[PDB]
RNA sequence: CCCUAAGCAAUCACUUAGUGGAAAAGGAAGUGAUCGAGCGAUGACAACCAGGAGGUGGGCUUGGAAGCAGCCAUCCUUUGA
């Protein structure tokens, strides 16, 4: 808008669970930001996913303390471990393996992901060459078809 | 009439100057037992103003830079506060001091 | 000032100067460059 | 560099092909760094379709009206003489607060004067 | 390599080309131009593309889009579009202004049948449909 | 060999002449015979086995801090200059002859176009700087010569 | 059949230079350094088929800019594996052509020290002549190799071919792909892809490069 | 040239250090002559303005590493970048 954006800091909550103290403390008190209403701006719409998921949220902070905030789904190395196994990563990544996925969950996880408020029009070879590339950085392995 | 200006700003506790005679002698109180005095050569002038800033103001180019560096030379900023007389566009880099 | 017997410029903000027939080395970002060949 | 105007006109022909300075010009005063230095500070834009060569008509804060030639002049030149009338003006209004006269004059006949060395004295 | 490169985007888009414009985009940042090609891209048959002013005077030589010449200065985001139905084309264009309320991005210049319509005059061939 | 310090373990005569030096060239041009990088002398002279193991252990130094990991034993190095004449020495407050004096070092006789080192399996860039690195241990004058 | 076949490089069109030379009258160091002072590179074009009675011999001289020019941008092996054009004219400027005649150069002298040219020699090959031509190799894909991918370091054995060539089809240089080597193994002169008209001259069980395996 | 017998000798170039008129490794790049290369009116270098993203906070390490303590990989996309 008009406002001075002073900066754009990250973070990962699980859902359902907006307690402003553990992940909501320092992180939001290093830059003097509220507390209250942007917790429950986030509690008044993650009522109707699964609780316990790591929910990305960016917010932008102000000099006049004012939220613009927009819901990332969860991570792609948490939705490419967690539907594969252990969520281990290599100690060497592209030599030392873990897990195997061959086409098929990387595709959907790519029709999740362009959910994203702005990956309205990327395509579906975008993020699923993304996401393998995102899966060559922590040493699972990538086949044709797993058997 | 003039076209040459230059301007100096006074940073310290306690550190003042003063225009004496018509703009023709510069005074000057840098912390010492005693004052520095200067005198203005021809072809330029020299004012002072209520933020601690000096002008020097003339109409040769060769002149007025060379004794508003004169000016300056009388006391540089010190590295770790910033204290004596400096440009005002001039930037001082400062370092903490064990 | 450190005099030596071959002058370099250290980083990226060092100049060579001529000055009265002697080669100068001046840094505005360290003080701790500025060098005079001999 | 938007802390000593006032207001700026800017005019032009659209479908004439000189109009890069002054496109140029409004990147220069139409940016996120500038709108900020003066938040009262306005700008005109007007477009025509006839033939009223392209303008910039500006004002100061004190009274001031400048027009240049926004034909044949670049931005980045408007932009220096722009800057070189108003810290003349500051000077001015800063020597005018303070109560000395202006313009101050110095007899030009100094220059042809002999000067020595400037040594501090006690 | 470069020029070849948008001149092979040029050469693509020129294929189905029937109108050109040229948007000012001063103060539009990646993620809005990003939604502005999106729009333009999804919603109608239009592509966007960002280019060399003196590439595309080279690369438009020889073609009836000779006359735009004058309309290439500064700040230019060029729009080809590959259809016909100029109403959708142009009523989108001002659901972006009237939605994001942005001002200072106009259509600056179009090329419709060897002539260079005003801003004002590309406003009156966005009612008339088909 | 010897590890380190290079120079003959055993040798038919204890003392030689001190010959000359000064002069000699390659009267064939000269070219790489193992690598793709090398060093080679520009004038002729003597080179003690110190300056030579002070200039392998500068390359070979060079090289361990530029690529680590895997590439660190990429860089292979050949030293072509074998020191193989001993120099004698009388000590201090001795008069002049009396015999011939203890051997005190090793020598290696350099041409010009002589090639001193050589090195492969690594960039052109760290190979140049190495050479850098190396000249200032050596009294002669050398120049960075190219497979080609 | 005399000539290139697909799949196969072929000489270059930027460095396909014309060599100039103008006759020079004798042999020995004292009009060799008048030649390198006046800066011109001592030269003679021979012929194969009189070995004994000279060969048809003539004594040129050529320029010293060009020969450096061609020398430092093809390399050195590159620039003795290639056929020129050369002019033999009267004099520089002048029209008088002596001989124009397409030739190998058959060696080129560098000092050993300052690495100026010192002497070219160029050898007739018009077509239908035989030629032990020495042709360097380049080694592509080493991006591609599993060993280089593992970790294990590239050891070239030789670097230059020896072959005899018909002077039509003499190949610039050899291509040899380095795709489908893993740790342990070889490549010999046998498995060289050239023309089936060549004929090589060293035998057939000869490392060319090894790919060893690194210290674990 | 004078000291000192005989030329402020004639033509074409170069140095401005009293080099000439003592001394190397190394450093700096003044001033000429010549051979190439790279970019360039499709707009270069110097200058001014505005961008300089997304997966992503790549994983491992780890009280903490988010591009920037160390290790591995260094991919993919929209793009004008
Ligand atoms: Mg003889
Ligand atoms: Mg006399
Ligand atoms: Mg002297
Ligand atoms: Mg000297
Ligand atoms: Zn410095």
């Amino acid at each position: 808008t008009r406002r001075a954006v002073a900066g754009t800091i990250k973070l990962t909550v699980l859902a359902g669970k907006a307690s402003p103290g553990p992940p909501v403390s320092p992180a939001l008190g290093p830059y003097r930001l509220n507390m209250m209403a942007f917790c429950k701006d986030f509690n008044a719409r993650t009522q109707k996913y699964k609780p316990d998921t790591p929910m990305a949220v960016k917010i932008t902070a102000y000099m006049d303390h004012s939220f613009e905030f927009s819901v990332k789904s969860p991570t792609v190395s948490w939705y490419i471990k967690k539907a594969a196994g252990v969520d281990k990563g290599s100690t060497r990544p592209g030599h030392l393996t873990v897990t195997t996925l061959s086409v098929r969950h990387v595709y959907e996880i790519a029709k999740v992901k362009q959910t994203d408020p702005f990956c309205q029009y990327m395509p579906l070879e975008s993020i699923c060459k993304s996401i393998i590339g995102t899966a060559n950085s922590m040493g699972i392995k990538i086949v044709q078809d797993l058997e | 009439e003039a076209k040459f200006f230059r301007f100096l700003k006074i940073v310290g506790v306690g550190y003042k100057a003063r225009a004496e005679e018509a703009g023709r002698f510069l005074y000057l109180k840098l912390g010492y037992s005693h004052e520095v005095e200067l005198a203005v050569p021809p072809a330029v002038r020299v004012f002072c103003f209520k933020n601690n800033v000096v002008c020097c103001t003339g109409i040769d180019k060769d002149r007025v830079h060379q004794f508003a560096a004169t000016v300056r030379s009388c006391k540089p900023p010190e590295v770790y506060k910033g204290k004596g007389i400096m440009y005002v566009d001039e930037v001082v880099k400062k370092k903490v001091g064990k | 000032m450190k005099v030596r017997s071959s002058v370099k410029k250290m980083c990226e903000f060092c100049k060579t100067v001529k000055r009265r027939g002697r080669v100068y080395v001046i840094c505005s970002s360290n003080p701790k460059h500025k060098q005079r060949q001999g | 560099m938007l802390k000593f105007l006032s207001k700026v006109k800017i005019e032009f022909n659209t479908l004439d092909p000189r109009l890069a300075s002054c496109v140029e010009f409004l990147a220069q005063c139409n940016a996120r760094k500038a709108k900020e230095s003066n938040p009262n500070c306005q700008v005109l834009v007007k477009r025509r379709t006839d033939d009223q060569p392209p303008q910039i008509s500006v004002t100061f804060v004190n009274g001031v009206e400048e027009a240049f030639d926004a034909a044949a002049t670049s931005a980045q030149s408007i932009r220096k003489m722009i800057l070189d009338k108003g810290q003349y003006l500051e000077t001015e209004q800063m020597f005018r607060e303070a109560g000395e006269q202006w313009p101050v004059i110095i007899p030009e006949e100094e220059i042809h004067q002999e000067a020595p060395g400037v040594k501090p004295r006690k | 390599r470069r020029a070849l490169l948008v001149a092979g985007k040029t050469k693509i888009n020129l294929q189905n080309c029937h109108f050109i414009t040229g948007i000012n985009y001063n103060g539009l940042t990646v993620k809005q131009l990003q939604e502005l090609r999106g729009i333009l891209r999804e919603n109608s048959n239009t592509k966007l593309l960002v280019a060399k002013n003196t590439l595309v005077f080279k690369a438009l030589e020889g073609t009836k889009w000779e006359s735009l010449k004058p309309c290439m200065k500064g700040m230019n985001a060029w729009i080809f579009v590959q259809t016909e139905d100029i109403p959708a084309a142009l009523k989108t264009f001002v659901s972006f202004q009237k939605e994001k309320k942005l001002f200072d991005n106009n259509l600056g210049g179009a090329v419709f049948e060897k002539k260079l319509y005003g801003p004002q005059d590309y406003k009156v061939i966005e009612t008339m449909p088909s | 060999k010897k590890g380190d310090v290079l120079y003959p373990k055993r040798t038919k005569y204890s003392k030689y002449r001190k010959g000359r030096c000064s002069r000699g060239c390659k009267p064939d041009g000269t070219k790489l015979g193992f690598g793709r990088y090398g060093i080679k002398s520009c004038k002729a002279g003597r080179l003690s086995y110190r300056a030579i193991e002070a200039a392998r252990r500068a390359i070979i130094g060079h090289f361990h801090r530029a690529m680590s990991g895997q590439f660190r034993r990429n860089g292979k190095i050949w030293v072509r200059v074998f020191a193989d004449l001993p120099i004698t020495g009388k000590p201090t407050e001795v008069r002049m002859g009396r015999g011939k004096g203890n051997p005190t070092g090793w020598i290696a006789r350099v041409s010009t176009g002589q090639i001193l080192f050589e090195m492969d399996g690594v960039s052109l860039a760290n190979a140049r700087q190495a050479a850098t690195l190396a000249a200032h241990k050596l009294c002669l004058s050398t120049k960075f010569v190219q497979w080609s | 059949q005399l000539e290139y076949l697909p799949g196969f490089p072929r000489p270059d069109a930027k460095h396909a230079e014309t060599i100039l030379a103008v006759p020079r009258s004798d042999s020995g160091k004292n009009i060799s350094a008048k030649e390198r002072k006046a800066g011109r590179v001592p030269s003679i074009i021979f012929e194969q088929e009189d070995g004994q009675h000279g060969g048809n011999k003539r004594l040129v001289s050529v320029q010293t800019n060009q020969i450096r020019k061609l020398v430092t941008h093809l390399g050195y092996s590159f620039f003795l594996s290639r056929l020129f054009d050369v002019e033999v004219r009267s004099e520089i400027g002048s029209d008088e052509v002596i001989e124009k005649v397409r030739a190998l150069p058959r060696s080129i002298h560098l000092h050993s020290g300052t690495d100026a040219p010192l002497n070219v020699t160029f050898i007739r090959a018009p077509p239908g002549t035989l030629l032990k031509v020495d042709i360097p190799l380049v080694f592509i894909g080493d991006d591609v190799s599993p060993g280089l991918k593992k970790g294990a370091s590239l050891n070239t054995i030789k670097r230059t071919v020896k072959f005899l060539c018909p002077a039509e089809i003499v190949p610039p240089y050899i291509e040899v792909d380095l795709s489908l080597l893993d740790v342990g193994q070889k490549l010999v002169a046998g498995d060289l892809k050239v023309h089936p008209a060549l004929k090589l001259i060293r035998p057939k069980d000869e490392p060319i490069v090894k790919i060893a395996g690194g210290r674990v």
